[PDB]
């Protein structure tokens, strides 16, 4: 099945500026991005630790 | 805010910033102890920042007050974004004067074409990223329900309204959510969502505050 850890970060339609983490497969690390507040995809984490635990090594 | 202008220090006294270690949403002060924002702006450890202009520097007129309660509308749907409204109670009453003031709730809904003031510390670029230090303002008109539905097929509910310019270039953007849309001195909208920011044929969508006045008043009074 498609690895959700490899999907580009999704800001969504909502207009908040919430900092979340996503696994950047190209760089091999969890990076920060702007999340809009709703309709989050799975490659969206509240902390670097959550991101690494879920997507580390993808 | 994309395509707007610098409001001027404390020229929008009801505009507040929601902070969770950084600015993430806006809000509107409706009385000394209550703020109206968007349901999708619900976050842990919210601190409401009043009397703000430069969001990155202490200028002397700020009041930082923690949220003691955050009541998301009981019918908020995170998928459809229907009922995107939240009420925040201030842990201690804010000191109201000229620089920190409340905005009146509407007595009736505003008609299409009505000019309104939209404000916030959100992204100022339609393509790219640039967040302002000072508060940004934008004058935009309320758009018809028909035009709103045509722009966003099967997405506009009775609790949403569009505002802006169809040609693009002027709109609210990421970081503006929860903020005000004030028309003729009344809070008619809450910055909610849209397809990107300032894109042609994609005006901003806002929560229709006029549909929640009774709920707001009763909820505030029961908390
Ligand atoms: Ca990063
Ligand atoms: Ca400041
Ligand atoms: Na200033």
């Amino acid at each position: 099945r498609p690895d959700f850890c490899l999907e580009p970060p999704y800001t969504g339609p909502c207009k908040a500026r919430i900092i979340r983490y996503f696994y950047n497969a190209k760089a091999g690390l969890c990076q920060t991005f702007v999340y809009g507040g709703s309709r989050a995809k799975r490659n969206n984490f509240k902390s670097a630790e959550d991101c690494m635990r879920t997507c580390g090594g993808a | 805010i994309v395509g707007g202008y610098t409001c001027g220090a404390n020229t929008v006294p009801y505009q507040v910033s929601l902070n969770s270690g950084y600015h993430f949403c806006g809000g509107s002060l409706i009385n000394s102890q209550w703020v109206v924002s968007a349901a999708h702006c619900y976050k842990s450890g919210i601190q409401v920042r009043l009397g703000e202009d430069n969001i990155n520097v202490v200028e002397g007129n700020e009041q930082f007050i923690s949220a003691s309660k955050s009541i998301v509308h009981p019918s908020y749907n995170s998928n459809t974004l229907n009922n995107d409204i939240m009420l925040i109670k201030l842990k201690s009453a804010a000191s109201l004067x000229s620089r920190v003031a409340s905005i009146s709730l509407p007595t009736s809904c505003a008609s299409a074409g009505t000019q309104c003031l939209i404000s916030g510390w959100g992204n100022t670029k339609s393509s790219g990223t640039s967040y302002p230090d000072v508060l940004k303002c934008l004058k935009a008109p309320i758009l018809s329900d028909s035009s709103c539905k045509s722009a966003y097929p099967g997405q506009i509910t009775s609790n949403m309204f569009c505002a802006g310019y169809l040609e693009g270039g002027k709109d609210s953007c990421q970081g503006d959510s929860g903020g005000p849309v004030v028309c003729s001195g009344k809070l008619q909208g809450i910055v909610s969502w849209g397809s990107g920011c300032a894109q042609k044929n994609k005006p901003g969508v806002y929560t229709k505050v006029c549909n929640y006045v009774s709920w707001i008043k009763q909820t505030i009074a029961s908390n």
